[PDB]
């Protein structure tokens, strides 16, 4: 999710 | 009809040979440096942007979690880890946890919208408005209200394998  | 850029696409993503899907491959591809490709967070922009107008579009989901789409305004940052926010110039939904949210910051808002297939977004830059649709009914799943200054592009988002976004017109 970070890497959204 | 929309397609997907593939200069803009973080390497990792996988974009279908007509450029409407995208979906997380299992490796970085070696492709060129480019000063408007995402190099860290796994987005890719349709090559076609709006400054006027209204404008729809649709956007085939998978089921399992990862994916995040939208628009972006043209400024998005690209280089480097940056926020997945409204602050950024993202206005997204996302699928994640086995929930749906808006992108709202700093805490994104669920959306009790039941199960999604494929989502219809009209952008309305004369009034300043994206919206997003679940198609079977057109029941409204969220309205971001932003004064739009700049070109708008769709946005896609794929971060986790297993998952998927198609564009439909």
């Amino acid at each position: 999710a970070l890497f959204q | 009809e929309l397609t997907l850029d593939p200069d803009t696409a973080n390497p990792r993503l996988i974009l279908s040979l007509d450029l409407k899907g995208v979906r997380l491959g299992e490796r970085a591809q070696d492709l060129p440096n480019h000063p408007c490709r995402f190099d860290t967070n796994t987005r890719v922009l349709a090559s076609c942007g709006f400054s006027s107008g209204r404008h729809h579009w649709e956007v085939e989901v998978g089921s399992k979690d990862g994916w995040a789409f939208g628009v972006a305004r043209e400024s998005v940052r690209r280089k480097g880890l940056t926020p997945f926010t409204p602050e950024e110039g993202v206005w997204a939904l996302q699928l994640n946890g086995g929930q749906y949210w808006a992108v709202t910051s700093p805490e994104r808002s669920p959306l009790s919208c039941g199960h999604l297939s494929r989502v219809r977004v009209a952008l309305d830059l004369e009034v300043g408005a994206v919206s997003f649709y679940a198609v079977e009914d057109m029941r409204h799943l969220y309205t971001f209200r932003v004064n739009f200054q700049e070109r708008v592009f769709p946005l896609f988002s794929v971060c986790s394998t297993g998952t998927y976004l198609r564009i439909w017109p």
